[PDB]
C-alpha cells in the first residue's frame, strides 16, 4: 500500500492490506531470545594443565616470557585471544613456527544471531573431554578474579594452589564431564556483544569491552606435579545461555558474494 | 427401487439396475472444507463444473483373462484426454489452477445380456501408480490401444516395476525386487467397489472423497484415486450373443477447491 | 529408605539442547538491575518486520537500488527468486535471521522507494508469480499473476506484500537442494508506463528496495549456522 | 590362434525383460535352432537368462539329455522386469575365469539378446563387463530381436560386424560358429 | 519461561538457580515511534 | 444368509445369523493401530563415521565423486538407496566388486501390517550398538535440513561441524545406547505409506514422495580427525512408532505360492 | 538430600516393546492437523471384516474362483482346511493379518458368489466338518456335518460363516507344526443339484469366494512377521 | 492410549512428549456406507 519509508517506520502488512486474502495462523515461538540462546554450542577447545600454571600476562608480551598459553578459557562470545579478550578475531591460515600461536576463541552460532547490541544471560558451562578416559577438573574464577598461581609442597609432592579456593573446582569422574550453571558476575550491567567506548585500562583501545565476561576456566589433572604426564591432553568447553535477555537491535554479520 | 436418475448440473444420467451408490469412508463425501494450506480465496464448484464427464473405455472380450486391470487416473484422464474423456471446463480451469482438492464420484457402465457370464471389479484405487510404465513415462494414448488391457503379471503383483530413479554410474545397480506401490490382486475389494457381475447389475455406483498427504494436491502431479476395473471372472459367451460389450466410465468432482491461480500450463 | 530406582538407557548423556536446567555452582548473586535500559528485544520476530536493504548486481560492489534505463523493453526490470536463500536476501534481516532457521511461515514484504526526483512520473507493476515451469518475462505474462500497479506521487513508498502461497504449512527457508525453476515463484519490477521526466532533470533515477517481514511472519525449527561470515 | 583350441563354448545370455514379453515365442526359436544344429561333444553350451537377476539356467554342460532338459525350461520362462545385461555377462564371467583354470586352451562366445536397450546407469555397467569378458577371452556376439540401436550394441560387441538382426541371425550365426569348429582340434 | 520444561518442580531456590536483579529503591510493540 | 457382494459392502455375520449359536467374548484389543506399532523393531545397520563426511550428492551420481556412503539412515519405513527416499527396494544377489554396493532399507515389520495409506506417528529411535565398548554419538537433522560437512580447527585438531548444532546430538556413554523420541517434523500431513502422485523434484518420477521421513540419523565417534581408527564399526538403529494413527486401508504385500 | 534407591537387575536394559514413554528430545512440535483425512483405522480388525478374494489352484497362475463343471461326481467342488496359513488364505485380509499375529478366535465368514448367468438355476450345498480322522467327500458323509443348501436365484451371494469349534479359546493362527488331518476341519463346496442352462448359455459358471472375518473375529498376541514378501 | 502403561505419571509435558495438531479456526463405524 501507500507507505513513506522516508519516515523510517513501516507497518508491517499482511495479504489482506492490498488483495483479499487472510492472516495465517501463528507457527511458534521458536524466535523467543529465551528459548533461542538456550542451548549448548562449543566455545573453546583448551589444554588440560598438569602443573602451576603461569597465567598470560598482559599485552605486549616480549619474548622469553616463559608462560602457560592455550590453557585458561575467558568464557565469552565476542573475540578473544590467548585467554584475554580482544576486538578482532584472528585466525592463523599459514601457521608457521616462527612464534607463539595464540589460541583465539569466538561463538559462531552467536554472532550470526546476535541482532543486538547488549546481552545478559547466565551460564551454564559443560566440559566434554576430548580423551578417552580422562578424570580432570574445571577450575574457576570470576569476572575481575586473577590466577593463583604457585604451589605448595604437601608430602613432598607440589600440589598447587589450584585445587583449593573458594571459587568452584569441579571434579570429574573418569570418563565423566562436568556440569554447571554460573550466574552473571561482571560488573557490567549487561554484557556489550559490540562496544564503542574506550577501557582506560593498560593502554586504552577503543572497542574493547574491559569486564564482557562471565569468567575464566581451566581445566586439570588432580595429580601433584611430580606425576606430570608426557602427551598433551584437551577439553573442550560447551556453553549454554541460561535466562538469556537482549536489548538495543543491530546488525547481523556481513554475508559476503563470491 | 432399482431406477436411479443421478442429476448434475446440466448432465444427468441413468440406471436401471442400480445397486446403490457406495459412499466411501464416510455418510456424506460432497462434505469439504476449504484447504488449510492457503492463503487465498478457492475457486469453489460452479455450476459449469458440477457435471458428469463420460468417457470410453476399452473392450471387454473373451480374450482377456482373469486379474487384468485397466487403469483410469483421477484427475490424470481428464488432462491426457484417456478414452475420449475430454474435461471440458473442469479442465480449462484445472490447467490454470497450482493446487486442486476435490473427491470424485464415478459410474462405471457395462451392459451385460443374461445369457452372458463375467465379473469386473470396478474400485476407487488410491495412490497408485499403474499408469506409468515400468520406465518411468506415462502412457499414452497408442499405448493404452496397443494392449488394451493390462496383464497382471508378477511386476504389478510385486510392485517390481513400479518407477525409479536412475542411480547413476557411481552406484552399481541394485536387483529391484520390491516397490510398495503393488497390487495385490486378491485384495482389491478393500478398496472402495463393487462388482459389475453380467447378473446383478449393469453400474456400479462410488463416491469417494478427496485423501491425501497434503491438505490440497499439486494439479498436474497428483493421483490421489485411480478407478481400476479388474476382470475377476472373464466374459463367456455362446456363438450368436453380442461379442465385445463396451465398458464406459462417468466421473464427476464433488466440491473442488482450486487454489493458486495462474496462467494456463506450459511444460 | 532407599528408593529403588532404575536409570534408563540414555543415563549420563549430555544432550547439548535438554530442555532443563542443572545444578547451579556460585549462586546468590544479585546482578545489577538493568531496568535502566530501553528496547528489549522480546522476540527476534521484532527485527525481521524492521526492513533492511536488498543487494542488486549492478549492469562484491552491489547496489541496493534498481537503476531505471529509458530504453523500452517488455521484460522485467529486476526479477529475483522469492527464495530466503538467494543472494538477494543474504544480507537483509528477514533472509540472515531466517538463513539461521530450518522453516518459515508468512507473508515476506517487499517494500520499494522512488528515489528519483520530485518532479518525476510514472507507474510501475509488479508481479509476484506463483512457480511455473517458466519465469514469465513479458508484461501480459506478468499482468496476469498477483500484480500491483503502482504510481510514483506523492508519498514515495509501496509495501507489496507477497502472499504465501504454498501447499505445506511451513516452506522451507533454505533451497538449496538439487534444484529447478525455483518455488517460491519470482518477484518482478516491470515498468508499465516510463517514466516522463522535465527538462534539466537526471536520467535514470533509482528505486530503492527493501525487504521486511509480515505481520504473520513465523519462524521454525532452528539449525546450526553457516560459520562463513568470519573467514 | 594358429594353435587349436582345446575347448569350444558357447553363451546364450538371454533377455528376459518385460520387453521382450511378445517376443519370447521368437527368442527361444533362436536358441533351440542352434542348440539342437551344433550337435557336437566338443561344443558345450549354457543358459544364462537376465532380467533383474543374472542367473544360469544351465551350467557348461555337453550332455544332451541335460541340454534338453534346458531347453524344456526355456520354453516356460515368464518375461519381466528390468534389462541388467550386465549380470549376464557376470555368470559367463565367472564361468570363462572358472574354465580358463583347467590348462585347456578353450574358446568362450557369447550370445546377447535385447529388445528394450538399456539406460546409461545400465548401459555403462554392461560395456564395462563386455569389455571384462573379452579380458577373460572371449568372443562376444550381439543378436538382437526388433527396433534396436546399433551403437548401444556396438560396445557391448566385438564391433558393428558383431551385431545381428534376429531375422538374420540363424543365417548369420549358421557358419560363424561353425567356423571355430573346423579351426579347433 | 525460555527452554525449560521442568513445569513441574525446581529443587534450588530461585536466588541459587537464577541470578535476581538487587532493587533500586503476545505483543509485539515496535522499537521505533514516530511522533 | 442370503446377500449381494456386488453391493460392496457384506456386513459381517455370526453364527446366530444362519445357524443356532452364540457370539463369542472379545478377546483382546491387540489390533488396535495404536497399539501394535507402538513396539520397536530394527530399521538399518549404519557405519559410524570418524571425520568429516561428505552426504550423498542426489541421483544419478557419476563416478568419480569422492562421497560418504552408508554412513546416513533416512529414518523412513519407505525404501530407501544410499541414504535418500527411492520408490524401489532393491537387494544385491551377487555384489561383484564393480561400482558402489548402495546401502538399501526397509522396514519389513512395517509393510507386513501395513494395509493403509497414509500414516502419522512419532518416532522413538534408539541406537544400539554392534561393537563391543563403542563410544558413538547419534546426530540428527529433520525432514528437510541438510547436513553441515566441514571441520574446524580446534586447537590443531580438526573437529567437524557435526559436533554441534540445533539439533539433538545425542552422546552415548560406554557401552550404552542412545534413545530418543522424534516429533512429526515432516512438512507433510501424514506420510504416505503408498504414493502415487509425482514429487516435482530433480527430475520428476513416479510414485516417490518427497518428504516423507521422520529426518536422518547418523553416529560419529567423539574425537576429532586425527585420532581417526581403521577398523570400520557399525551401529544398528531400532525404531518404534509412539501414537500412531493411520488412515485409508489398502492392500497387503503379495505372499507368493512358489 | 538424596533419595536412596536401589536399581533391579534389569538396569540398563533395553527392552524392545517396553509398555512406557521415552525422554524427547525436540519437542514443541505443533503439526499439521489432519481433520482433512477422511477414514481412519481405528483397528485392524475394520480391515479383516472386509472380504477379500480367496486363491485356488486351477484344475503362480492362481483363479479366486471355482470353475464348476458338467459333470456328476459325488466329491466336494472345492475342498479346503479351515486354518489360516493354508495357501487358500495367504492373501485375504483375515489370513494375512491373522499370519502376523499367534492367536486367533472367532467365525471366518466365507462369502460365495455365483458369478454365472442370470438365467442359470441351482444348489449347492456348503459342508463345514469339524476335526474328524478322514476328510468328508462323499455327500452324505458331508450332510450330516455344519452345512447349509444355497439357492441361485436373484440374489447371488451367501454368507456361510463357519463356527469356531475348538476346545481352547484362541486357535493357533498358524498351524506350521508336525501335521496331521488338520484341525480345524475342513470346508467344502458340494454341487446338491446341477446346474440347468438354457439353451445357448455358456457350460461351466463360476463361483467366486470371498473370506471375510465375523462381527466376533479377535486376535492376540503380535508375532515377528514374515519377511519374505520382498524377495 | 496405546502401548503405555504409565497411568500414573507423566514427567514430561504434552507438548514436549507428544506433538499436538495446531488449530486450523468399542464402535468399529465402517469404511464404506451403501446410501
Ligand atoms: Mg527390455
Amino acid at each position: 500500500s501507500t507507505d513513506n519509508a522516508e519516515t523510517g517506520v513501516i507497518e508491517a502488512g499482511n495479504t489482506d492490506t492490498d488483495f483479499s486474502g487472510e492472516l495465517a495462523a501463528p507457527g511458534s515461538n521458536h524466535t523467543n531470545v529465551k528459548f533461542l540462546f538456550d542451548r549448548s554450542r562449543l566455545l573453546n577447545v583448551i589444554k588440560v594443565l598438569e602443573k602451576d600454571a603461569v597465567f598470560p600476562r598482559p599485552f605486549p608480551t616480549a619474548t622469553g616470557t616463559q608462560q602457560d598459553d592455550g590453557y585458561f578459557c575467558l568464557l565469552t562470545p565476542r573475540p578473544t585471544v590467548a585467554s584475554r579478550p580482544a576486538t578482532r578475531f584472528g585466525l592463523y591460515v599459514s601457521p608457521s613456527d616462527s612464534g607463539v600461536l595464540a589460541n583465539t576463541s569466538l561463538d559462531f552460532n552467536f554472532y550470526s544471531l546476535a541482532c543486538f547490541t547488549y546481552f545478559r544471560s547466565d551460564l551454564e558451562v559443560t566440559v566434554v573431554s576430548l580423551e578417552p578416559d580422562l578424570e580432570f577438573a574445571v577450575g574457576w574464577f570470576p569476572s575481575g578474579s586473577e590466577y593463583q598461581a604457585s604451589s605448595f609442597v604437601y608430602d613432598q609432592l607440589h600440589v598447587p594452589y589450584h585445587f583449593t579456593g573458594r571459587t568452584p573446582r569441579a571434579f570429574a569422574s573418569k570418563g565423566g564431564k562436568v556440569s554447571f550453571v554460573l550466574p552473571w558476575n561482571s560488573v557490567s550491567s549487561v554484557l556489550p556483544v559490540r562496544w564503542g567506548g574506550a577501557s582506560k585500562l593498560s593502554s586504552a583501545t577503543r572497542g574493547l569491552p574491559a569486564h564482557a565476561d562471565w569468567g575464566t576456566i581451566y581445566a586439570f589433572i588432580p595429580r601433584p606435579n611430580e606425576k606430570k604426564s608426557t602427551a598433551v591432553k584437551h577439553v573442550a568447553v560447551y556453553i549454554r545461555y541460561k535466562n538469556a535477555r537482549a536489548w538495543c537491535p543491530s546488525m547481523l554479520p556481513f554475508r559476503s558474494y563470491k | 427401487d432399482r431406477v436411479t436418475t443421478q442429476t448434475a448440473g446440466n448432465t444427468a444420467i441413468n440406471t436401471q439396475s442400480s445397486l446403490g451408490v457406495l459412499c466411501a469412508y464416510v455418510e456424506d463425501p460432497t462434505k469439504s472444507d476449504p484447504p488449510s494450506s492457503s492463503t487465498d480465496q478457492p475457486t469453489t464448484t460452479f455450476t459449469a463444473i458440477d457435471r458428469w464427464y463420460t468417457g470410453r473405455l476399452n473392450s471387454w472380450t473373451k480374450a482377456v483373462k482373469t486379474f487384468s486391470f485397466q487403469a483410469v487416473p483421477l484427475p490424470g484422464a481428464f488432462l491426457s484426454r484417456q478414452g475420449g474423456l475430454n474435461g471440458g471446463a473442469f479442465t480449462a480451469t484445472l490447467h490454470r489452477h497450482f493446487l486442486m482438492k476435490c473427491g470424485w464420484q464415478v459410474q462405471v457402465q457395462c451392459n451385460l445380456t443374461q445369457f452372458h457370464q463375467g465379473a469386473l471389479l470396478v474400485a476407487m484405487v488410491p495412490e497408485t501408480t499403474l499408469d506409468v510404465k515400468p520406465d518411468g513415462k506415462a502412457k499414452s494414448l497408442q499405448e493404452l490401444n496397443e494392449e488394451q488391457w493390462v496383464e497382471m503379471s508378477d511386476d504389478y503383483r510385486t510392485g517390481k516395476n513400479m518407477p525409479f530413479q536412475s542411480l547413476g554410474t557411481y552406484y552399481r545397480p541394485p536387483n529391484w525386487t520390491w516397490g510398495p506401490n503393488f497390487i495385490n490382486p486378491y485384495q482389491v475389494t478393500v478398496f472402495p467397489h463393487q462388482i459389475l457381475n453380467a447378473r446383478t447389475s449393469t453400474s456400479v455406483d462410488i463416491n469417494v472423497p478427496y485423501i491425501g498427504e497434503t491438505p490440497t494436491q499439486s494439479s498436474e502431479t497428483q493421483n490421489s484415486w485411480t478407478l481400476l476395473v479388474m476382470v475377476l471372472v472373464p466374459l463367456d459367451y455362446k456363438e450368436g450373443a453380442t461379442t465385445d460389450p463396451e465398458i464406459t466410465f462417468s466421473v464427476r468432482p464433488t466440491s473442488p477447491y482450486f487454489n493458486g491461480l495462474r496462467n494456463r500450463y506450459t511444460t | 529408605g532407599p528408593i529403588p530406582t532404575a536409570p534408563r538407557e540414555n543415563s549420563l548423556m549430555f544432550l547439548s539442547t535438554t530442555p532443563d536446567d542443572t545444578v547451579p555452582a556460585y549462586g546468590n548473586v544479585r546482578t545489577p538491575p538493568v531496568n535502566y535500559l530501553p528496547g528489549e528485544i522480546t522476540d527476534l520476530l521484532q527485527l525481521a518486520r524492521i526492513p533492511t536493504l536488498m543487494a542488486f548486481g549492478r549492469v562484491d560492489a552491489y547496489v541496493p537500488y534498481v537503476a531505471v534505463p529509458t530504453q523500452f523493453d517488455d521484460k522485467p526490470l529486476i526479477s529475483f527468486p522469492i527464495t530466503l536463500s538467494d543472494p538477494v536476501y543474504q544480507n537483509t534481516l528477514v533472509g540472515a535471521i531466517s538463513s539461521n532457521f530450518a522453516n518459515y511461515r508468512g507473508c515476506i514484504q517487499i517494500t520499494l522507494t522512488f528515489c528519483g526526483p520530485m518532479m518525476a512520473r510514472g507507474k510501475f507493476l509488479l508481479s509476484y508469480s506463483p512457480p511455473n515451469g517458466t519465469q514469465p518475462q513479458t508484461l501480459s505474462e506478468a499482468m496476469q499473476c498477483t500484480y500491483s500497479i503502482w504510481d510514483i506521487g506523492l508519498n514515495s513508498s509501496w509495501t507489496f506484500v507477497i502472499p504465501y502461497i504454498s501447499p505445506s504449512d511451513y516452506r522451507e527457508t533454505r533451497a538449496i537442494t538439487n534444484s529447478v525453476y525455483s518455488a517460491d515463484g519470482w518477484f518482478s519490477l516491470h515498468k508499465l508506463t516510463k517514466i516522463t521526466l522535465p527538462p534539466d532533470c537526471p536520467q535514470s533515477p533509482c528505486i530503492l528496495f527493501f525487504a521486511s517481514a509480515g505481520e504473520d511472519y513465523t519462524l521454525r525449527l532452528p539449525v546450526d549456522c553457516n560459520p562463513s561470515y568470519v573467514f | 590362434s594358429m594353435a587349436c583350441y582345446g575347448g569350444f563354448d558357447l553363451y546364450f545370455i538371454l533377455d528376459k525383460s518385460g520387453s521382450v514379453l511378445h517376443h519370447w515365442n521368437e527368442i527361444y526359436y533362436f536358441v533351440e535352432q542352434l542348440a539342437h544344429k551344433f550337435i557336437s561333444p566338443q561344443l558345450r553350451m549354457s543358459f544364462i537368462v537376465f532380467s533383474t537377476r543374472g542367473t544360469t539356467l544351465m551350467k557348461l554342460t555337453e550332455d544332451r539329455e541335460q541340454i534338453r532338459q534346458g531347453l524344456e525350461e526355456l520354453q516356460k520362462v515368464l518375461p519381466g522386469g528390468d534389462t541388467y545385461m550386465h549380470e549376464g555377462f557376470e555368470r559367463a564371467s565367472e564361468q570363462i575365469y572358472y574354465e580358463n583354470r583347467q590348462g585347456y586352451r578353450t574358446a568362450s562366445v557369447i550370445i546377447a539378446l535385447t529388445d528394450g536397450e538399456l539406460h546409461e546407469d545400465l548401459f555403462f555397467y554392461s560395456e564395462r563387463e563386455a569389455n571384462r569378458s573379452r579380458d577373460l577371452g572371449a568372443i562376444v556376439y550381439a543378436v538382437g530381436v526388433k527396433d534396436f540401436n546399433e551403437t548401444q550394441l556396438a560396445r557391448i560387441a566385438d564391433s558393428k560386424d558383431h551385431v545381428f538382426p534376429v531375422n538374420d541371425g540363424f543365417q548369420a550365426l549358421q557358419g560363424i560358429i561353425h567356423s571355430i569348429l573346423k579351426k579347433s582340434c | 519461561r525460555g527452554n525449560n520444561g521442568n513445569m513441574t518442580f525446581n529443587y534450588y531456590a530461585n536466588t541459587y538457580q537464577n541470578s535476581v536483579d538487587f532493587s533500586t529503591s503476545g505483543i509485539l510493540n515496535p522499537l521505533g515511534y514516530l511522533k
